[PDB]
RNA sequence: UCGGAGAAAAUCUCCGAAUGAUUAUAACCUAGACUUACAAGUCAAAGUAAAAAUAUCUUGACCCAGAUA
């Protein structure tokens, strides 16, 4: 029904949370808190950790 | 004293006479009379009562609380790691006050140990002594020492007063012959080197700073300079010192007695020290 | 009057100046009674109120208890307390006037302390009670590593008999 | 003296005389702004914290350069006794010679704060604002 | 001197003292 | 436990507390909270905070594991540059 | 096993959850407390940091295996 997601950011730090998305709906993306950078930057989707 | 006028009057004392001091001893209860006996402090016949109660930590069947909480490396390598004994210059004072440490020769982990001053234990992984700030207001000797380990405001203190403070490493091995010297001279074995320190320890006892036995000499007057002015002392030159040699004297850093080279053999019997001729054997310890 | 001051007392109020039997309008034939200070509110003291008010004089009635040596510099004697004085000659005395202004610290308050009051300017700083902190237990169950610090007194390590 | 291929000597080749580190270094006493410690008057109060106080006279004082001196004054003016020497304390450990240290140090700070201009307002932090909007309130009603 | 005697405490009084520091 | 070892005649310490507590000189146990490596992307912000922070034990739980423990692992350790150097002693406990 | 409603807290009368979609992406740190055999579970001032405050609505330990850095 619904999956856990890796997002990564964009900004060049290996900084990465999980989050759920739904089977149907596109490729996640949003803007999420770094600490590494103290910024907030693009997180997009890069892999799947599992089908929750 | 009155009491010793008391035994001249009372009887002799002997074997018959003897009682040991009040409540010295506690009596013990056998399971015999009816207070003590019957069920005998067990309880109603159970498990408990015939002596087959679970092993500690057991709790009927549940998890127990020391197998439910994560596994985390609290004590990894702890047998590993290096301890530095802890010397304040408080006690460092008032081991000098008493006599128990004589500040006109060098002082080294040998006269500090042989002071009971410190506590050594090589095989719980001592491996030296560090300098502690502790007493640095008060302290008012000039001395020259060395220490395993030292701080930046421990240095200050000894240097302030015009002494001398190095920092070197001995290895396991070089420790316990240091520590005891004498337990080693009877074995009949020559005195073995001294090991130079592990891979991580090469930039502490190398940096100037630190006052390091391996740093550069050179190096050493401008670091002295820095701490003088950053702890609001000046600077004395120990060279004009009437004894300057005794502060300056320093072993080799394959040395671990002062006057003694390794290799020798100390016949404390003969009150001689055997010394080898061959050459590959003095390479070896030259080296 | 400056209301609050009186380092020393605290039910206390200094008087600037006071100008005795003032003859209508006209200011300059006032009895100079005491001379002016300028304004010497501590550094760190906050928001000091001093107010402006006048009597209604009934008749001319000497303030020889009140005089006050001109020049007084010993500050010690400026101590002053209105109702007393106010019930002394209430009698004559009404209120009919009031302005009043608040003033902080200031670099000519520095000169004020040194030049003529001739004394070490007192600094305050504003302090908080201590944090409340439960009783120490000796076993603290399930509370954070952080718990021994807030019962510690030294931010330094010490070695006792090492 | 027995020595090994690990002496300091051949260790260290040009650094070979005896006394070489137990010299002083030569001048070091005018370079990296050296403050002399014969002109403070140092004096321990123990308060616990073994305070520690630091007062030298700002203008009569002639190893700090006098267009200094002048900065110092104005932006440092509540730390001037009466007697006008800059009395300056620290109260922050349990060893007087670490509170001396904060003290000499402190005074560094304010000769390069001084010497160096500080052209930067930076923003403006809302006690600032305060401030200024209460200072602005004054000229209106100061117009008069 | 009389007048260097100041109180350990002071006790601003102004009812505004400690909301004006805010 | 075994309280009488057949070679040496000691006791023996548990080796499950050794790897999942520590110990401070003056009494008290660390341990870490269980689940804090669990499933972290259903548990609020909140909770994850807490369970990443080390807790102290109760004092019949460092009764039952000072009995599990030999005294070797009781000792005062001096290490250099240790972070829990100032956590071994107790400062300003009446009670 | 846990949650919601009645009896009204001891056994009885009923519904649901092993999530779901929305989304502003919701940080770090730290007083005092709730709850609680243990274990797990709640709320949170102050400070700092991002932005220009906010996540809204309705759950399984340890060990052991993994994944990427
Ligand atoms: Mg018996
Ligand atoms: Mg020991
Ligand atoms: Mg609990
Ligand atoms: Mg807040």
């Amino acid at each position: 029904k619904t999956i856990l997601v890796k997002l990564v950011s964009q900004a060049g730090t290996g900084f990465s949370f999980n989050h759920k998305r739904s089977r149907l709906r596109e490729k996640l993306s949003l803007l999420h808190y770094d600490p590494i950078v103290n910024k907030k930057v693009l997180f997009v989707e890069q892999k799947k950790i599992r089908s929750l | 004293g009155t009491s010793l006028d008391l035994l001249r009057s009372l009887p002799r004392v002997s074997l018959a006479n003897l009682k040991p001091s009040p409540n010295s001893r506690k009596r013990e209860r056998r399971p015999r009379d009816r207070r003590r006996g019957r069920k005998c402090g067990r309880g109603h016949k159970g498990e408990r009562q015939r002596g087959t109660r679970p092993r500690l930590g057991f709790e009927g069947g549940q998890t127990p609380f020391y197998i439910r909480i994560p596994k985390y490396g609290f004590n990894e390598g702890h047998s590993f790691r290096h301890q530095y004994q802890p010397l304040s210059l408080r006690r460092l004072q008032y081991l000098i006050d008493l006599g128990r440490v004589d500040p006109t020769q060098p002082i080294d982990l040998t006269q500090l140990v042989n002071g009971r001053g410190v506590t050594i234990q090589p095989l719980k992984r001592d491996y030296g002594v560090q300098l502690v700030e502790e007493g640095a207001d008060t302290f008012q000797a000039k001395i020259n020492i060395e220490v395993q380990l030292a701080s930046e405001l421990a240095i200050a203190a000894i240097e302030k007063n015009g002494g001398v403070v190095t920092t070197a490493f001995y290895d396991p091995r070089s420790l316990e012959i240091l520590c005891k010297p004498i337990p080693f001279f009877l074995r009949g074995q020559p005195i073995p080197k001294r090991m130079l320190p592990p891979e991580s320890l090469v930039p502490y006892y190398t940096d100037a700073k630190n006052r390091g036995y391996l740093a550069d000499p050179a190096k050493f007057p401008e670091a002295r300079l820095e701490l003088a002015m950053k702890f609001g002392y000046v600077l004395p030159d120990i060279t004009k010192d009437e004894l300057f040699r005794m502060l300056s004297a320093r072993k080799d850093p394959r040395q671990i007695f002062f006057g003694l080279a390794p290799g020798w053999v100390v016949n404390m019997a003969d009150k001689k020290i055997l010394k080898p001729t061959d050459e590959n054997l003095l390479k070896y310890y030259s080296s | 009057i400056n209301l609050d001051g009186h380092l020393l007392e605290p039910d206390a109020e200094y008087v600037h100046w006071l100008l005795t039997n003032i003859p209508s309008n006209r200011v300059a034939e006032g009895q100079e009674t005491c001379p002016y200070l300028p304004p010497f509110p501590a550094r760190g003291s906050g928001f000091h109120r001093f107010a402006f008010l006048l009597f209604k004089q009934d008749k001319p009635i000497n303030f020889s208890e009140d005089t006050r040596p001109s020049p007084c510099y010993q500050l010690a004697q400026r101590t002053f307390r209105t109702f007393d004085f106010y019930k002394r000659h209430q009698e004559a005395m009404t209120p009919a006037g009031l302005a009043f202004f608040q003033c902080r610290w200031d670099d000519s308050v520095t000169h004020t302390f040194h030049q003529l009051l001739d004394m070490r300017e007192p600094v305050f700083e504003f302090v908080r009670p201590p944090p409340y902190h439960p009783k120490q237990k000796r076993f603290p169950h399930e509370q954070p590593l952080r718990y021994l610090d807030r019962y510690r007194d030294s931010h330094e390590p010490t070695y006792g008999i090492y | 003296t027995f020595q090994s291929i690990y002496s300091l000597d051949k260790l260290y080749p040009e650094s070979k005389g005896a006394d070489t580190a137990w010299k002083v270094p030569e001048h070091a006493k005018q370079a990296s702004s050296y403050i002399p410690l014969d002109r403070l008057s140092i004096s321990y109060c123990r308060s616990v914290n073994s305070k520690a106080e630091v007062r030298f006279h700002l203008a009569s004082a002639d190893w700090i350069e006098e267009p200094v001196r002048q900065k110092i004054a104005l932006t440092h003016k509540n730390k001037i006794n009466k007697a006008g020497e800059l009395v300056l304390t620290s109260e922050s450990s349990r060893y007087q010679f670490r509170n001396l240290a904060e003290c000499l140090q402190k005074i560094r700070d304010m000769i390069a704060e001084a010497s160096q201009v500080p052209k930067e307002p930076s923003k403006e932090d809302a006690r600032l604002q305060r401030l200024r909007i209460e200072k602005m309130n004054r000229e209106r009603l100061r117009q008069k | 001197k009389e007048n260097e005697a100041v109180a350990p405490e002071f006790t601003n009084r102004n009812p505004r003292n400690l909301e004006l520091l805010g | 436990l075994t309280y009488c070892s057949t070679r040496k005649g000691k006791r023996k310490t548990v080796k499950s507390v050794v790897h999942r507590f520590l110990r401070l000189h003056s009494g008290l146990w660390l341990r870490r909270k269980a689940g804090y490596k669990k499933k972290l992307w259903k548990k609020s912000t909140a909770r994850k905070k807490r369970l990443r922070e080390f807790v102290f034990c109760s004092k019949t739980q460092s009764k039952l594991l000072d009995k599990m423990t030999t005294s070797f692992w009781k000792r005062r350790n001096w290490y250099a540059g240790d972070p829990y150097q100032m956590y071994h002693d107790r400062t300003n406990l009446r009670v």
